[PDB]
């Protein structure tokens, strides 16, 4: 297997329709498991949309990596991702 | 299967719609206020803090908002914060010879997102594309439409 | 001072096409390069064939010309402007519904753009 | 709880959205009505969420001179102004 | 036993629907793929 260098990124910069909901998804999960809130609540009680709220500001960790079908794959920060 | 949308209003709505926005409609304060706020009701959805309205069309010797400024007002108070006004032109299914000879509603026009000319029916908003809710959902996204 | 127009107005015909309230009415004046046909609210401000005019179209409605005149007074955009066939302008005034078209040769409708309007009819 | 403020009314209290409880259109529309009659009002207009529970959202916004809160008080005062003067014509109509 | 992870759980409660919950609607026979949508639940009193 091979790990994709940092300089050649052969990927869509673009958060796919997909990785946008995964990536809410296991950050409310995360949260809900009594995890770091990376931003200044308001109030806001569902340990979804204090993710929603992470997202809107890309205050997120959680790098995700993308498998292409040779088997190699790209490790995007979702601070990188558009 | 084909872009064409699915969603959309039906029987009833659509009727009621031929007959708010046809040209010979007249409203006075009250019933603009009241229909209005029975149309976007915010506090069961939330996000809005006040309704904003226009002002009248004709405004002599008594005052009356009309329905196409009632469509307009709706379409105002759902605008998002910084995006401007719609504009479109796009043929309605009502042909234009049933209103009159060379009668002029026919196919609705409307700039920066005020109803101009038209009316709205099954081809406007409905299973009918390039009409105003899917040229709503292309511009303000699909939670506005 | 911001008014647009201040010519006088002579109606040919009325109708009141499947409509109780507004009709549409031509009402061609001036030289006869003036043609101007709208839509009004028959019903509150009724007008007959060959009844005089005066009408005007303002920008903005602040002036003791409100009180005074204007015993009829609209409201709307004007949306589309042109100049076709000749060195002569149609507009199209659109005034929530009502609409009205006015072709003047490009002269006494100099002043027009694409902003509101507040027509201001006086018998 | 008979009238409560919901959460969308301006810090001013000029733009506030009562929520009167156990009502329907009979005091709704009359009160609209009556409110209406009022120069210092922009806005009012009520609904209702869902016929199956009787909860009235109202509605009203005002210029910057008076809140609203006055102006509903002074409201109701005058349809209660106005039931008052309809039954006392109705009473002296008959012996 | 000496797997320690039994410390960092919270305490699950199983609560009701509420006004946001996505809850799934379906149709059978569900041709295609609108035919199975996620609606958000407002509970209203009443009707059955």
């Amino acid at each position: 297997g091979k790990a994709v260098a940092k300089e050649d990124r052969t990927t869509t910069p673009y958060m796919t329709k997909y990785e946008r909901a995964r990536i809410l998804g296991t950050r409310a999960l995360q949260i809900s498991m009594n995890a770091p809130v990376l931003v200044d609540l308001e109030g806001e009680t569902d340990p979804l949309q204090i993710a929603m709220k992470e997202l809107a500001q890309k205050k997120i960790p959680l790098l995700v990596r993308r498998y292409l079908p040779d088997g190699s794959y790209e490790d995007w920060s979702v601070a990188e991702l558009i | 299967t084909s872009g064409d949308p699915l969603r959309g209003l039906i029987q009833d709505h659509v009727v009621m719609g031929v007959w708010l926005t046809c040209k010979d409609t007249f409203y006075t304060r009250d019933e603009y206020q009241q229909l209005l706020f029975q149309a976007l009701k915010p506090d069961e959805t939330g996000m809005y803090g006040r309704i904003k309205t226009l002002p009248p069309a004709i405004q002599r010797p008594g005052i009356y908002w009309t329905g196409k400024q009632i469509i307009s007002s709706v379409l105002l108070n759902l605008k998002p914060s910084d995006r401007p006004g719609l504009n479109l032109k796009s043929k309605a299914k009502v042909p234009g010879k049933y209103w009159s000879p060379d009668s002029e509603e026919g196919s609705v026009l409307f700039d920066d997102g005020e109803l101009l000319c038209g009316i709205l029916d099954k081809s406007s908003f409905g299973a009918s594309a390039f009409g105003l809710v899917h040229s709503v959902h292309e511009l303000y996204g699909p939670d506005i439409a | 001072e911001s008014v647009l127009l201040d010519e006088i107005f002579t109606v040919t015909s009325v109708d009141k096409q499947k409509y109780q309230r507004v009709s549409r009415i031509t009402a061609v004046s001036g030289q006869n390069d003036m043609n101007l046909t709208l839509d009004i609210n028959s019903q509150i401000y009724p007008l007959e064939k060959d009844a005089t005019f005066s009408l005007q179209i303002t920008s903005n409605l602040n002036s003791p010309d409100l009180k005074e005149a204007a015993d009829y007074i609209m409201y709307g955009k004007v949306y589309r402007v042109e100049e076709a066939k000749d060195e002569k302008v149609s507009v199209y005034v659109s005034f929530g519904g009502l609409l009205m078209a006015i072709e003047g040769s490009h002269r006494k409708l100099y002043r027009l753009s694409l902003d509101h309007v507040y027509l201001l009819l006086r018998r | 709880e008979k009238i409560i403020i919901l959460p969308g009314h301006s810090a001013d209290l000029t733009s506030v959205t009562f929520q009167i409880q156990k009502e329907d259109h009979t005091l709704g529309n009359s009160l609209r009505y009556v409110i209406m009659k009022n120069p210092e009002v922009e806005f009012c207009g009520y609904s209702i969420p869902h016929p199956s529970e009787a909860k009235m959202n109202f509605r009203i916004q005002t210029a910057p001179s008076t809140t609203a809160v006055d102006v509903l008080r002074k409201g109701l005062d005058d349809l209660i102004d106005l039931c008052d003067a309809v039954t006392e014509k109705f009473t002296e109509q008959l012996p | 036993y000496s797997y320690s992870r039994l410390i960092n759980t919270n305490k699950k409660v199983y609560r009701h629907v509420r006004n946001g919950d996505m809850l799934i609607l379906n149709r059978q026979p569900t041709l295609h793929k609108p035919s199975m949508m996620a609606h958000k639940a407002r509970i209203l009193p009443g009707e059955k």
